[PDB]
């Protein structure tokens, strides 16, 4: 009879937009709840009584975001802790919050626990994420898709894309919590290809075969390749709606010419490719020519990104992704918005799988390569990269018992929130189950080492 | 150490309001008890004309959050922590910007609920809260405010007995306390519930019976109310005070007499269930009194508290450690070193309050980390020249302590452990280990 | 020395909206929550009889969505303010709605005499209207808006009821 922690509701508000009465309701430019989340759930009505529910909680959330504007000098309130839920208000933008409960675990009356459901900086991470995720896919910045396709169309997209996002989203620690708080770009085991010529174990050639691909293939703007999984053992791999693994990660980023914050967010958007195979956002069915290629170039669905200042191309860019998946690597090429016509799509697929097919085994050799037992998590804070040892937490065979996985993730999570080091000196903290956890700050890097007994 | 000089300053009334009103809100840390109808009953800092508003905010929020019946437990706001507590038709609000956690709020609120309800029993309390729920509590409370703004003084400066929930006592030899015991016994009456003799804010010895069981919140109670608020002083000479003690009975009004041992402060206590009994403990204080001197146990108590805690390097012979704060779980008492070695010296108030507020804080953010909910925490090693600091939490104690940033864990883990065998080789010399007979 | 009270003046859907307390609580201690709490919460210190009294008023916002809340605001109010706009028609035939609405939602001790005193804010509702719902229960101290005059009444009222 124990009630597993659950999403309690979430919410997407800009309180501008809501000035008088009557538009209060227009304030909520997203709403969901549990009954609501079900119908999306299985696919992934409301009354006077609900909508006066949900304006006393973004009213509620208002009213403390005021309040706390005078103690905390500008500061908004962030985290809120009750009795049967934890609440987390994300101010994603300018004006644009984000306000979500999460239901706590009940136990049979009934008693309120959190043990296993993500602390506050988690969740909010993973609220970043997701807005992340929807500017990716849908313009800019929130207001600049609000003022460009008026409030009907932002709650439309909203609906669908955060209706999508919270059907599979688990309230609960799952996966790699250490890797997931900080956001970032998660890299593979072996990290990034050889730099130069030396390093052609870790594909130096590779690396100039992506960089000449990049700057001969015409239109092509950026290309980021990331090992997702195995190589080939039926298996249906680019599904299972699973975790992305310590190993899966991005391998080869882009040339430059994307931002790195736009270039997490298109890391982030082939993982959940990864994780979601045709049941990603942008249904990225496989081709039927080939199996190769998913989300061609031929429903015009371009991504929208942000180009780094030092490439020739206020900044915005809305380039079209083409997604060529082998069985353990996804490449993600953003190709330029009008350069290379959808008519000669077919002839370009074509040269497109001759450069990449006879990559794959040396792709496939050179991410082979990896760089008591000891854990550590890098993240350079100034480009965003992020590599990781920390293994995730099993499914309910790994080095980890599932207790021992939440246990532990628990703790670091708790050592970078009271450090101080999520975006959003040394702690060495100890435990009576054998862990240690050093969390260090490199002068911009941030490990966090996780010596176990 | 942001303006922690003149937080503890009051806010002056001869100020215009807009400026008031700022002074108010740059304020560290604010308490503010209300009752379930959003009257201000009580606030740290400011008249309640200041803090009106907002706590009706505060009520009508934590409100909302009833009628949802999800009780509201506080809330973070960037840097600031708002903590609730709801006891009843009492709210309590802290709001801190010196980064402490929810628990560490939490308790210090539970500390002022406490010392109201010991002001007024808790039949009494939740009978005039519900049969007139439009009551003032500032009424009953006109004595109590005093008490209640130096306590939130105290727990702004940083109450190491507060944050560990302990009491401090005497470092006293175990004969010497024994004896202390025994004459406190050899002159005890029918009438005497609880005794205690305390110096300097420290216990020194505990005389309860067999049945009743003095509850360490009592004493916690006693403390706050007496020596951590310093109201003892406030009518100085013989004192029957009507108590509550509700870890005992909070249903009936016990009765405390503080007598000072002048014949530094020696304080003795004597807590009784009869309100006549008072001229009669007044015999039984002339009684001790006068076996104390004739002994020289009062001239001895008097020389241990006015000599303070013991000096780092007396306590640890060429030690690099600055301070250490240790707690046992049993008996539930800790201890410390002398805060002199933190600040020159030759150094004024504002310097050594200063010292005090930034290692109290340390010391908050350490218990805090290892106490953090759902994190099994045993050792947390920090570097804030810089600062390390260290916290153990061995299920049998509980040390903090803080050195110069170039010793490293390697030599602060053997320090802490040098501490640890020092405290349990003085277990007996600084703990109270069983009360009187 | 100082006594307190919660004064509750209920606005009937906007008309008290902040028309006539602009000038009447001093601006520095104002918290304007009443779109997103339901409550503007205010404070003022009237000269009763030689001595001074706080009050902390609660111009309540009365939209649906707060009502089921209605016990949370009215906890301890010793003062309430039936407010009204003398142009506003539905302004007046509302004042019976929202005086059950506090006298069940709340339940004063004695609501016979309890603080009820009437601000008229500046007609369809005439003067023989305004004190009609006054005559009705309690003679209750309507005023047409000086607003402070209309306060210190309240203090009479509430001072001998404690």
């Amino acid at each position: 009879g124990i009630i597993p922690a659950q999403l309690g509701f979430l919410a997407i508000y800009n309180p501008a937009l809501g000035t008088t009465d009557e538009t209060l309701e227009d304030q909520i430019v997203y709403y969901a709840t549990a009954s609501t989340l079900s119908q999306a759930r299985r696919r992934h009505p409301v009354s006077k009584e609900e909508r006066h529910e949900r304006l006393r909680q973004i009213g509620l959330a208002q009213g403390m975001v005021e309040f706390a504007k005078s103690f905390s000098d500008g500061e908004p309130v962030d985290t809120i802790d009750t009795e049967k839920a934890r609440v987390i208000l994300v101010e994603v933008e300018e004006g644009w919050w984000i306000l979500a409960s999460i239901d706590l675990t009940r136990l049979p009356a009934y008693e309120y626990s959190s043990r296993e459901v993500k602390p506050p900086s988690l969740l909010r991470a993973d609220l970043l994420r997701a807005y992340d995720l929807f500017l990716l896919h849908h313009g800019s910045s929130l207001s600049s898709l609000l003022a460009s396709q008026g409030r009907a169309q932002l709650v439309a997209s909203l609906t669908r894309f955060w209706d999508h996002f919270l059907a599979t989203w688990n309230v609960l620690l799952h996966g790699n919590p250490a890797c997931d708080v900080f956001g970032g770009i998660k890299l593979a085991a072996s990290g990034e290809l050889g730099i130069g010529v030396g390093e052609e174990e870790r594909g130096s050639g590779e690396r100039e075969v992506l960089e000449g691909l990049v700057e001969r293939v015409e239109g092509l703007v950026d290309v980021v390749v990331g090992r997702y999984g195995g190589p080939p053992s039926e298996e249906q791999w680019l599904g299972l709606g699973g975790e992305v693994g310590e190993e899966d990660g991005a391998v080869f980023l882009g040339v430059g010419a994307l931002d790195r914050k736009s270039l997490r967010g298109v890391v982030q958007w082939m993982e959940e490719v990864y994780v979601w195979g045709e049941n990603a956002f942008g249904k990225p069915r496989r081709d039927l020519s080939t199996g190769h290629f998913l989300l061609g170039l031929s429903n015009p669905k371009a991504i929208f990104v942000e180009l780094k200042p030092s490439y020739q191309h206020d900044h915005t860019a809305r380039l079209r992704p083409v997604i060529y998946v082998s069985q353990p690597f996804i490449y993600i090429l953003l190709f330029s918005e009008i350069t290379p016509s959808p008519s000669t799509w077919p002839t370009l697929a074509e040269s497109l799988h001759a450069q990449l097919s006879p990559l794959q085994k040396p792709l496939l050799h050179s991410t082979s390569y990896r760089p008591h037992q000891i854990f550590d998590l890098v993240y350079d804070t100034e480009t965003l990269t992020l590599q990781s040892t920390i293994p995730n937490i099993p499914d309910p065979q790994s080095i980890w018992t599932r207790v021992e996985a939440l246990q532990t993730h628990a703790q670091i999570l708790a050592i970078l929130s009271s450090g101080r080091a999520i975006p959003t000196g040394e702690r060495t903290c100890k435990t009576a189950r054998g862990w240690w956890i050093v969390w260090t700050r490199v002068v911009g890097h941030l490990r966090s080492v996780s010596s176990s007994h | 150490m942001e303006g922690f000089e003149r937080e503890l300053d009051n806010i002056p009334d001869t100020l215009p309001d807009d400026e008031r009103l700022a002074l108010w809100k740059g304020k560290l840390k604010h308490y503010l008890i209300l009752s379930s109808a959003g009257k201000p009953i009580w606030s740290r800092h400011g008249d309640l004309s200041l803090v009106n508003s907002t706590m009706g905010v505060v009520q009508t929020i934590i409100s909302f959050y009833e009628g949802a019946r999800n009780p509201l437990l506080g809330f973070t706001a960037g840097k600031v922590r708002f903590v609730i507590l709801i006891k009843g038709p009492l709210y309590f609000v802290a709001i801190s910007r010196l980064r402490e956690s929810d628990a560490q709020l939490r308790a210090q609120l539970e500390a002022l609920y406490m010392q109201i309800l010991s002001t007024l029993t808790l039949p009494i309390l939740t009978n005039i809260f519900a049969h007139r729920p439009s009551t003032d509590l500032r009424g009953p409370l006109q004595g109590t405010e005093s008490l209640l703004a130096s306590l939130a003084d105290s727990f702004t400066k940083g109450s190491p007995s507060t944050l560990l929930s302990a009491l401090e006592c005497l470092r006293l030899r175990k004969s010497q306390r024994q004896a202390i015991t025994n004459i406190f016994l050899k002159s005890r009456c029918e009438e005497l519930l609880y005794g205690l003799l305390v110096a300097g804010g420290k216990l020194v010895s505990v005389i309860r019976p067999r049945k009743h069981s003095l509850h360490p919140s009592d004493l916690q109670l006693i403390f706050n109310m007496l020596f951590e608020s310093g109201g003892i002083k406030g009518n100085g000479g013989e004192n029957w005070i009507p108590l509550c003690l509700p870890a005992f009975n909070n249903t009936g009004y016990l009765y405390m007499y503080v007598s000072f041992l002048d014949d530094d402060l020696t304080a003795l206590i004597l807590i009784s269930p009869s309100r006549e009994a008072f001229y009669a403990l007044q015999s039984m204080r002339t009684r001790l009194v006068s076996q104390l001197l004739s002994t020289g146990y009062l001239s001895l108590i008097r020389s241990t508290a006015l000599s303070g805690r013991p000096s780092i390097t007396s306590i640890l012979p060429k030690t690099p450690l600055l301070h250490f704060l240790y707690k046992s779980r049993p008996n539930v008492q800790w201890c410390m070193s002398s805060l002199s070695s933190l600040t020159p010296p030759g150094a004024t108030a504002t310097e050594t309050l200063l010292a005090r507020r930034k290692l109290m804080s340390v010391y908050e953010e350490l218990h805090a980390a290892l106490h953090a909910r759902h994190a099994h925490l045993r050792v947390v090693y920090s570097t804030a020249e810089g600062l390390a600091c260290l916290g153990w939490s061995t299920p049998a104690f509980e040390v903090y302590c803080v050195a110069p940033g170039c010793v490293g864990r390697a030599g602060m883990a053997r320090e802490v452990n040098r501490v640890v065998q020092w405290a349990r080789r003085e277990e007996e010399r600084l703990f109270i280990l069983g009360g009187g007979v | 020395k100082k006594v307190l009270l919660k004064v509750i003046i209920l606005g009937d859907s906007g008309v008290g909206k902040t028309s006539l307390m602009n000038q009447y609580v001093n601006k520095k201690f104002s918290a304007s929550y009443k779109a997103t709490i339901g409550a503007d919460f205010l404070t003022r210190e009237v000269m009763v009889d030689d001595r001074q009294v706080t009050m902390q008023l609660w111009d309540t916002a009365g939209q649906e969505r707060f009502q089921s809340l209605g016990v949370a605001f009215y906890r301890g109010a010793d003062c309430c303010v039936l407010v009204f706009d003398v142009n506003n028609a539905k302004s007046f035939d509302a004042l019976d709605s929202w005086r059950d609405e506090f006298l069940i939602q709340a339940s004063p001790r004695d609501p016979e005499n309890f603080p009820f005193v009437v601000l008229g804010i500046k007609r369809v509702i005439s003067t023989k209207r305004a004190q009609t719902f006054c005559q009705s229960k309690g003679g209750i101290p309507y005023f047409e808006t000086n607003v402070e005059e209309a306060f210190q009444v309240i203090a009479r009222n509430a001072l001998m009821q404690e």
